[PDB]
RNA sequence: GACUUAAUGUCACGGUACCCAAUUUUCUGCCCCG
């Protein structure tokens, strides 16, 4: 026993303390480096008479330090790789180092397997598929076989059994082994025994076992790698096996407050998509009941609204975010404890909602989804006086090129991208055919627009027939929006007859407009604070808002309404204000300047309207892009001469039917749009 | 059909790729990124030679360019024929993609031509672009091209044999930084090449077609940007001296490893690259300090033996071996070379570990998924399109820095470990001619920075991206084209340095130096930026009026890399504004390329003689209408200005400057060196300053000890109160400091100040030999103090316990608990006050203004010996010894200074000092003093102590007399012990540090504990808890005259000859018979009265004259401590005060009498600042007491005597036997008005000698063999005081 | 002429070598017997 042995074993005894489950992640970020200390001390000592042991120890801390560094936005951190290959170059030293023990050469391969199997799933093209597959033959010859004292044995038998080759004589030790976990024997019995049966009954086991588990976990993403094998070799379990795990899926999200929040994993939206298509091509297939289509035509509008409901910050801004409202703040932090303690985990060891159908008579709804699998885009209509469910198809390709060209185009020249605005509402016709046909969508109903990504940026209303003279649709329809059906409520309170204004801003003139006297209440004020926002308390009729925006680009809790001393951001909304129950609200700032542009298909950032509608507000009516302020002017002014008439009559009347001789007249009348549905 | 020779200027450096050919080119990341780059391909083997070429293809793709903008500018015309917009778009299944796709948008107009373009007729776009050509996408032969761009070849000057890449190009590391920690993501590698001589490319292109001649030849001007730089497209009609260094400083390394010294390596490798600052003569009229007092030693670096022959010698030879390359080149290489042999011999330096290393990330392709985007954009039709030019020079304002990577780590062929060793020495980036260089890349992200600020938003940059950004600040710098800078100054930088601090023991960690190369302020850079737009924003005249300073608002830019020590803030001077108008004058805007290049010549031209269509900008917002200016940038940072006001000496050593300057000069202060703009060279005279990292600190230590975080061991994923002030390795700070600059310093005659230490033995009394050293501080008075000017920057954000944070370091600073610079334990840098300038902000202003008889009666019962004669008739002898024996109590759980302790005590104490006896303390730095030494040649003499003709007192004597009272008292090891050689009565035993016990040894290290000496005063691994000031003088007379005499003051003293330790010793027995101290008597009247008998009868070369002080005289000095416990604090006054009857003795003549002073404690204060509040009490007498009585009950617990009661009674010190030995040793007989007083003196030396007076047989004869008396009774009679000689006893 | 480009499509002026670390702790310019 030389000083040599003596701090290996301290080492050793400190990973031992860092593989150990019931350790927090900040204790194990500091034991690890403890041990890499004393470990990296001793081959500075001892460069080339370092022992196997030594070596197989730093490649166990490198895996540990791999493990605990987590990834921020979508990509793989460097670091991870880093870590690993410098595992790997360690362990390469042991393999090369000969004449030890046969146990030792165990070890080393073992060790080895692992970190190759993970730096596989990270990265492909610096570990191809063929290296991994030879290593692992090299490492089963030497009898990593022990099924029931190590589980990496386990794992290094499913993942040969994946890439190909042949495992039938180790199936018995594999299914008799007590460290094995569900979706690992249902992969054992699908890849060597062929049974389906057998496959089934444990994929289920693996399904209600996922029902509990946090979304930051590995099997998860084991899981729908798993279902994505399945559809790639054209099985038939798949479509079976995708709506289970969006079901667990749904219920394990359920669980959080109002402050609508979820993980941000890689393999969701091919979740969602794969369930979208495996419900789809159930409802096509010929049925001599029509009861079970029409349920599977609502089954599809429930997976894009359980889809279309929270929207899934990343990392690094959940970790920035502002502390305030001592309770939140501490619901917030006890979510985020409990996210990074179970993607550790993994790797250690191993008001009411409505019903889709609760519309008032009169009425038609639409919803939207866009698949990225299939490269398509699915709108789903709802009719309630006939009680009935449809949906069709379109592509989204072309629509996306002209909605970027008349982004550009109204960044640069704003009020003179006006042919280019004429053009994406002739693409939106064009695309989308069927919304101007008396089957899909019938004559002179009221229409509601539940749209996903893009399609929360065009203007739907303004959309213009194929034809020689084209006609708009809300010259027919009158229409509404709205980001999800889960912000739908109930009990529209019409109680006051108060009227509120606030102004922050003086460069567009509205003096006019101050000097009314229907501002009549002593809660009008015209210096706008946020505390001025926060103190008003009787749900007044008409709350109007009058200040600019500024938007956060990546996180939406801090877009602000800039007001004094500071502005109110989306957070404070939801936590301080709260007497706005059942109150139109006119805000002032266009749309553009609360959200940011998107550089992507696929958006989700909600404004500071979603903000307004979850503390209560019956309706938001906005401008989607900047217009001058005579128009905002004028259409505040004919609220509070009409409070009960409808915003297409007045879109109609003051000039929203002339795209063909005076474009901006059209630009100025189809920027209006209604965010609450009743 | 004719052929167009075609040239190619750059004048930025450029940038350089490998040539790969296309899946080669897919194989690797750095040749997908450097595409739209200069290419480089090998030639032969051996990778160190080859040819750089522009592709064709890459001259198209900005010629269509070109032509794209101005078709766009005239809305589809060029000289009244018009055109269609091209095509952009090519299908996948008929023919292939063209091997280069387009993500940027495309501009178009409305085509007016209503004839559609074939291959009949086409328009001129439809030609250049080549549609109806033949050879497409598949090369054939060079006819059937309509046009035709060849390739562009290096226009060597020299092209003799071949080019070598590390002659044309330079590797560097660039980086991306985040916005919110300010600290970076990634880096990548380029390399730039050089311009100067490199710079022009000569290619040739071919034209089948007149109608495209015309646009053609108008738009080969309209290229601006190309590889990487602003270019002007024209049409025409030493490795052996390395080796041979590392060689020698291998040789060098090893003789430094063989003397067991190879620590001061890195030393010595500043030393030489400081040597390039000076010139060649001081290694040739041997320039170099020396060793100020040495017999073989030499100096303490420049006289270490390499082969048989010392350092300065082997440094000549060197010199005069390798004339040819320069000295600056030399002193860099040599240096250089030493460094990196150190780094790697040293290895693990035990600093910060520091795994995993760091990441480079180049963007990624677009291999999957595809996108086939076309984004036309239109203009409207009357709209106008402007260019704007801004012109102005950049002045530093602080010393600056931009980073790069070292020297033989970036070789643009072979660039450059399991293990991570980071470097501890960084270097400056400079230009091929050493000029200093703002590259482009700072400027402009500083640029993407401060736009950002202004809007409010903006994105994080995205790398692998399909479609562009389309936020404000991408949108507004896609427009931006700025210029690389460079000074025209060569003079070699400054090396400025840095340590840490242990919290624990306030010392510096081993192994914690690092060093980096700063410039110098007052430089000034050219600055062009152009803007091409619609309007000019608002947001960009608000950054330009920002970064620019006029009278009262400074300058802002915060370029560079070491932003949070305050270095890289610029400023903008001279701004002139000019525009283009491009749509009525774009013919002279092609005939004068733009003023591409000859921005030089805008910055000195008058109105009168500007080119045709460019016109000054005259509607320029002012600073106090632009509304993002006064919302976003004016808030951002705030600053506190101050005056601190230093009123003694202020030492801040250099470490450098004391090796390499010559004086023989062992601690210098700190100096600048300040380029100045009315002259072009620096200043002659050089600016005392501390630094900026130094008050860093210090307000670091200030607020960390109050909240208690400096007890930390980790500081990684922290958020803590000093990591959210100061930061850490994942966030940057939110506060910035600068210099404390010296402004009153010409008031001074003789600023500098020279001051002499030495220690002193305990057992002989005289000066431990080669323990002299000197210091040169500047020279701070109570009456006319320094005063230094500093000032910091606070960032929007702070809440308001920070703000409490850092106006409590303020007040700390103000109250003196932490001195600035070095050796504060003796009286060096205490703060006196600090003024707060008037612009400071309300909050600080009001939190800095709202923080606004002892006697002791004890008197000791004397010896009874002198006191019972009453007729002076008795001899004793003036040096007697104490003995206690071996006993030491070591602690081992020290006190550490990490924290405010809450069971402990702070403070200070006003102590007021008085003269009993007449006192000498001598100035000896002048050597002929007062008296001329013309006269009576070799005559030392002296004048007092005094700093700019004010008497002092040092706090080192003070520390040294307190010190050596304490150790006495409380049973402590020798401090100060010299083991000299083998005292002598033949050869006697083992040295005289053999005779001494091993527990009285000194302490070393802090394993085996610490003596209470020293766990208060401190040792070599320990701060110590009490410092000690300077004493001014206050009251009393002053020089005691004499008659006759050549100053009325200034005594002439008697002989002073060292001590011999054989008198006490005179044996193989008879063992160090501990300290020693002296007696208290008038000895002073009888040197008086005998002046004109010892001014002759004596040698001149054996006697010093020197001033005296009289009786009666009142200083005034202060104690400061903190971490004090109760009975530390109790013996400390009673060690100052110890009663009645007792005094101390301090200065020089001791045996003569004289120096006998009184200690009298004026004032205690307390303070306990992790309270409610930081408060300041009085500590009345009762308190006091009850210190004094727990100081008491300790020491007799360390007695051990249990029978002594225990009460609330005044304690009675002489029953213990050494504090009664002691206190015989410390009375004074002549105090309480007694008519007694002894005589005191030496033995003459076997009479018939000078001074005997009498037969009284007082000789060193019968005194000194073994006859008259034996050797024990004279131990004994040594060893017991005021014990008489005469008879003896 | 090759080394050395492919042509109806190159935002690399698409990326600050950036972030943290008091040149200092200890020492009376002092002293009598061969
Ligand atoms: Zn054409
Ligand atoms: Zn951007
Ligand atoms: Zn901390
Ligand atoms: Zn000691």
């Amino acid at each position: 026993p030389t000083r040599e042995d003596i701090d290996r074993k301290e080492a050793e005894r400190l990973l031992d303390e860092a593989f150990n489950p019931r350790t927090k992640p900040v204790d194990r970020k500091k034991i690890i480096n403890s041990a890499l200390k004393i470990l990296i001390g001793l081959y500075k000592e001892k460069k080339d008479d370092l022992t196997s042991a030594s070596f197989i120890s730093i490649a166990r801390a490198y895996y540990l330090v791999s493990i605990t560094i987590l990834p921020k936005g979508t990509t793989i951190p460097e670091k991870k790789k880093e870590a690993l290959r410098k595992g790997i170059e360690f362990i390469d030293r042991a393999i090369n180092k000969f004449n030890g023990s046969i146990l030792d050469s165990q070890r080393a391969f073992r060790i080895k397997s692992v970190l190759s199997i993970e730096f596989n799933r990270i990265d492909r093209e610096k570990c191809d598929n063929i290296k991994l597959k030879n290593l692992l033959n090299e490492a089963v010859d030497k009898g990593c076989t022990d099924f029931d004292t190590y589980e990496w044995d386990i794992q290094i038998a499913i993942r040969l059994c994946e890439l190909g080759v042949d495992m039938e004589g180790h199936f018995d030790n594999l299914i008799k082994s007590n460290k094995a976990n569900d979706l690992q024997k249902a992969k054992a019995y699908y890849f060597i025994k062929k049974d389906d049966h057998k496959a089934k009954e444990h994929m289920d086991k693996c399904t209600a076992s996922l029902k509990y588990t946090p979304c930051s976990h590995r099997l998860w993403d084991e899981t729908v790698g798993f279902i994505e094998r399945l559809k790639g070799d054209s099985s038939t379990l798949w479509r079976d096996f995708a709506i289970k795990t969006y079901r667990s899926c749904r219920v394990q999200e359920k669980e959080t407050g109002t402050l609508r929040l979820r993980w941000y994993w890689s393999r969701h939206r091919v979740l969602y998509d794969m369930a979208f298509l495996a419900v789809k091509e159930q409802a096509d297939d010929e049925e001599p009941d029509v009861n079970v289509k029409q349920a599977k035509i609502k089954k599809l509008a429930e997976i894009s609204d359980s889809l279309k409901s929270r929207f899934s910050l990343r990392l690094s801004d959940m970790e920035k975010m502002p502390k305030s409202d001592d309770e939140s703040n501490h619901e917030f932090k006890k979510f985020l404890d409990k996210c990074v303690t179970a993607y550790q985990d993994g790797y250690v060891i191993n008001a009411k909602l409505l019903e889709l159908t609760q519309v008032p008579e009169g009425w038609v709804v639409v919803h939207f989804y866009l698949n990225k699998l299939e490269g398509m885009g699915n709108a789903i209509v709802f009719d309630k006086c006939a009680n009935s469910w449809q949906y069709k198809e379109f592509q989204y390709k072309e629509l996306f090129e002209v909605f970027l060209t008349w982004q550009a185009n109204y960044n640069l020249y704003k009020e003179n991208a006006a042919e280019h605005l004429v053009t994406l509402c002739k693409k939106i016709g064009e695309t989308m055919p069927f919304l101007f046909c008396d089957n899909f969508i019938p004559n002179g109903k009221d229409v509601l627009f539940v749209p996903h990504d893009f399609l929360h940026r065009l203007p739907l209303h303004g959309s213009i027939e194929n034809k020689t003279n084209g006609k708009l649709f809300l010259e027919n329809h009158s229409c509404c929006y709205l980001p999800a059906w889960s912000f739908a409520s109930e009990k529209e309170a019409s109680t006051s007859d108060e009227y509120v204004l606030l102004k922050n801003f003086d460069q567009g003139h509205f003096e006019t407009l101050q000097n009314n006297q229907i501002w009549g209440t002593q809660s009008v004020k015209d210096g706008a604070s946020s505390d001025d926002l926060e103190n008003i308390r009787n749900n007044p009729r008409l709350l109007t808002i009058l200040c600019h925006g500024e938007a956060n680009m990546s996180n939406p809790f801090r877009s602000m309404l800039k007001l004094a001393n500071g502005g109110i951001t989306y957070l404070e909304i939801l936590n301080s204000v709260k007497g706005l129950k059942g109150s139109q609200v006119i805000l002032g700032a266009c749309e553009t300047d609360l959200v940011p542009p998107l550089s992507d298909v696929m958006d989700e950032h909600y404004s500071v309207a979603t903000a307004l509608l979850l503390i209560g507000a019956a309706g938001v009516v906005g401008t989607m892009w900047k217009v001058r302020s005579n128009k905002t002017k004028s259409l505040i002014e004919w609220k509070l001469e009409n409070i009960e008439y409808k915003l297409n009559e007045w879109q109609k009347e003051t000039g929203g039917a002339a795209y063909k001789d005076h474009p901006p007249t059209f630009y100025r009348s189809i920027a209006f749009r209604s965010i609450g549905f009743p | 059909d004719m052929n167009i020779t075609v040239e190619l200027t750059f004048f930025e450096p450029y940038r350089l790729v490998e040539w790969f050919d296309w899946d080669a080119r897919k194989k690797s990341h750095s040749a997908m990124r450097g595409q739209a780059f200069a290419q480089w391909t090998w030639k032969g083997k051996g990778r160190t030679a080859g040819k750089s070429f522009i592709t064709g293809t890459l001259v198209r793709s900005a010629v269509i360019k070109a032509v794209e903008e101005l078709l766009s500018l005239n809305n589809g015309k060029w000289e009244g024929v018009p055109c269609c917009n091209g095509s952009f778009q090519t299908d996948e299944s008929k023919g292939k993609k063209p091997s280069f796709l387009r993500k940027r948008h495309t501009l178009q107009w409305q085509a007016n031509n209503k004839n559609i373009c074939d291959k009949e007729e086409a328009c001129p776009f439809c030609i250049l672009l080549g549609r109806f050509d033949n050879a497409g996408k598949v090369h054939e032969r060079n006819k059937d091209y309509d046009i035709h761009f060849s390739n562009f070849d290096l226009d060597h000057k020299q092209e003799k044999n071949d080019l070598r890449l590390v002659d044309i190009a330079s590797g560097r590391i660039l980086n991306r930084v985040d916005f919110d920690t300010g600290k970076a993501k990634d880096y990548f590698r380029t390399w730039e090449a050089d311009y100067e001589t490199y710079g022009t490319y000569t290619g040739r292109i071919t034209l089948r077609n007149e109608h495209a001649k015309k646009l053609l030849l108008a738009s080969l001007g309209f290229v601006d940007k190309l590889c990487g730089a602003l270019c002007r497209i024209e049409v025409i009609k030493s490795e052996d001296h390395n080796d041979e260094l590392r060689k020698q400083a291998e040789v060098i390394v090893e003789a430094f490893k063989q003397n067991d010294k190879l620590e001061k390596i890195r030393i010595l490798a500043d030393a030489i690259r400081t040597l390039r600052l000076h010139g060649e003569g001081v290694i040739e009229k041997d320039e170099l300090p020396d060793g100020k007092e040495e017999r073989d030693k030499g100096h303490h670096l420049w006289d270490i033996k390499v082969q048989g022959t010392a350092l300065r010698t082997k440094l000549k030879e060197l010199w005069q071996s390798n004339k040819d390359i320069g000295w600056r080149k030399f002193t860099e290489m040599l240096g250089s070379n030493l460094y990196l042999i150190y780094k790697k011999e040293t290895g693990g330096v035990s600093t910060r570990f520091r795994i995993l290393g760091d990441t480079e990330y180049y963007s990624k392709a677009h291999d999957s998924e595809g996108s086939d985007l076309f984004i036309p954009v239109t203009p409207p039709e009357g709209i106008e399109t402007k260019e704007w030019i801004i012109v102005g020079r950049l002045k530093a304002a602080t010393p600056f820095y931009f980073g790069v990577q070292q020297p033989s780590d970036s070789i643009p062929g072979k660039e450059k470990s399991l293990v991570i060793n980071e470097h501890t020495s960084f270097n400056i980036l400079l230009d091929k001619e050493n000029r200093y260089r703002i590259p482009r890349s700072a400027l402009r992200g500083a640029l993407r920075r401060d736009l950002r600020t202004a809007f409010g938003s903006g994105c994080n940059v995205s790398l692998g991206g399909q479609i562009l950004c389309n936020c404000k600040v991408c949108i507004e710098m896609r427009r931006i084209t700025l210029k690389d800078s460079v000074s025209d100054f060569s003079e070699p930088p400054e090396i400025r340095y840095r340590i840490a601090k242990n919290p624990g023991t306030a010392t510096v960690e081993d192994g914690s130096l690092f060093d980096i190369e700063v410039g110098p302020e007052g430089l000034t850079f050219p600055f062009v930026l152009r803007y091409r737009g619609h309007k000019f924003p608002e947001q960009l005249s608000s950054v330009i009026r920002y970064w620019e300073e006029n009278d009262g608002k400074n300058g802002m830019a915060w370029l560079g890399g070491l932003d949070s020590t305050g270095k890289g803030r610029f400023a903008l001077k001279d701004i002139k504004i000019f525009e283009w108008d491009l749509n009525q004058k774009i013919n002279e805007y092609i005939k004068e390329r733009g003023m591409r290049g000859k921005e030089k010549e805008l910055l000195e031209m008058g109105e009168s003689s500007l080119p045709d269509g460019l016109i000054p900008y005259k509607f320029f917002e002012e600073r106090e209408c632009l509304f993002p200016y006064k919302e976003n940038l004016k808030p951002q940072w705030s600053e506190v200005q101050y005056t601190i006001e230093v009123g003694s000496p202020l030492l801040t050593a250099d470490t450098i400057s004391a090796l390499t300057e010559p004086g023989n000069r062992d601690a210098i202060a700190y100096k600048k060196r300040v380029y100045n703009d009315g002259n072009n060279a620096i200043e002659p005279e050089p600016r005392f300053a501390v630094k900026s990292e130094t008050h860093r600190g210090i307000f670091r230590t200030a607020v960390g000890r109050r909240t208690g975080d400096l007890g930390k061991e980790d500081h990684e994923d922290c958020t803590c109160d000093m990591c959210i002030i100061f930061g850490n390795e994942h966030e940057s700070s939110k506060i910035r400091f600068e210099d404390l600059e010296l402004i009153n310093g010409n008031e001074f005659e003789k600023l500098e100040k020279h001051i002499d230490h030495v220690a002193i033995d305990r057992f002989t009394g005289g000066a431990l030999d080669k323990a002299k050293f000197d210091t040169y501080p500047l020279a701070g008075s109570p009456k006319k103090p320094l005063k230094l000017k500093g000032r910091f920057w606070i960032k929007k954000g702070f809440s308001g316990d920070h703000k409490l944070l850092i106006t409590t370091a303020l007040s700390d600073i103000r109250d003196g608990l932490y001195p600035l610079g070095s050796k504060g334990g003796v009286g060096y840098g205490w703060v006196a006050g600090i003024s707060i300038d008037d612009n400071v902000p309300d909050d600080f202003k009001e939190m800095i203004n709202k923080t606004e008889p002892i006697n002791n009666d004890y008197v000791h019962p004397g010896h009874q010996s002198p006191k019972q004669d009453h007729k002076n008739k008795n001899i004793y002898y003036p040096h007697y010894f104490l003995d206690s024996g071996s006993k030491v109590y070591r602690e081992k759980d020290i006190i550490t200074h990490e924290e405010f302790t809450e069971e402990l005590l702070s403070g200070k104490i006003n102590c007021k000092l008085e003269t009993l006896t007449p006192l000498i303390i001598p100035d000896t730095s002048d050597e002929n003093g007062l008296k001329l030494q013309g006269n009576k040649p070799g005559h030392k003499n002296y004048k007092f102590f005094n700093i700019n003709g004010e008497l002092m007192i040092p706090g080192s004597e003070l520390r040294g007399m307190l010190r050596t009272h304490f150790e006495a008292l409380t049973k402590s090891c020798f401090a100060i012990f010299g083991e000299d050689s083998t005292l002598s009565w033949k050869c006697a035993s083992k040295t005289l540090g053999g005779k001494l016990d091993k527990a009285l040894h000194p302490c070393t290290g802090l394993s085996d504990g610490l003596c209470p000496g020293c766990h208060l005063f401190g040792t070599t691994d320990y701060k110590g808890r009490v410092k000690f000031g300077f004493a001014k003088y206050e009251n009393g007379p002053e020089w005691l005259i004499t008659r006759g005499n050549n100053p009325e003051r200034s005594l002439t003293l008697g002989v002073l000859e060292s001590p011999r330790p054989a008198f006490s010793i005179p044996d193989d027995e008879s063992e160090i018979p501990g300290r020693k101290f002296y007696l208290h008597h008038n000895g002073w009247r009888i040197i008086r009265q005998k002046q004109l008998e010892i001014r002759e009868t004596v040698q001149p070369e054996r006697n010093v004259t020197t001033e005296v002080m009289d009786k009666g005289n009142v200083f005034s000095f202060d104690v400061r401590f903190e971490n004090l416990r109760e009975w530390e604090l109790g013996l400390l006054l009673q060690s100052l005060d110890p009663g009645k009857n007792i005094a101390h003795k301090l200065g020089k003549g001791k045996p003569y009498g004289f120096g006998s002073v009184k200690i009298k404690i004026d004032s205690l204060h307390t303070f306990k600042i992790n309270s409610n509040n930081d408060k300041i009490k009085r500590v009345p007498q009762s308190d006091i007491r009850e210190y004094i009585n727990k100081g008491y009950q300790k020491l007799i617990e360390w007695s051990g005597n249990n029978s002594i009661q225990k009460g609330n009674v005044l304690p009675q010190w002489h029953v213990i036997p050494h504090i009664d030995k002691l206190y015989k040793l410390l009375w004074v007989p002549f105090l309480n008005d007694s008519k007694l007083e002894p005589d005191v003196r030496y033995p003459v030396l076997n009479e018939e000698s000078k001074g005997y007076i009498e037969g009284s047989d007082y000789t060193y004869k019968k005194l000194g063999d073994k006859d008259n008396l034996p050797y024990k009774t004279r131990v004994k009679g040594l060893t017991t005081p005021w014990s008489p000689w005469n008879p003896f006893q």
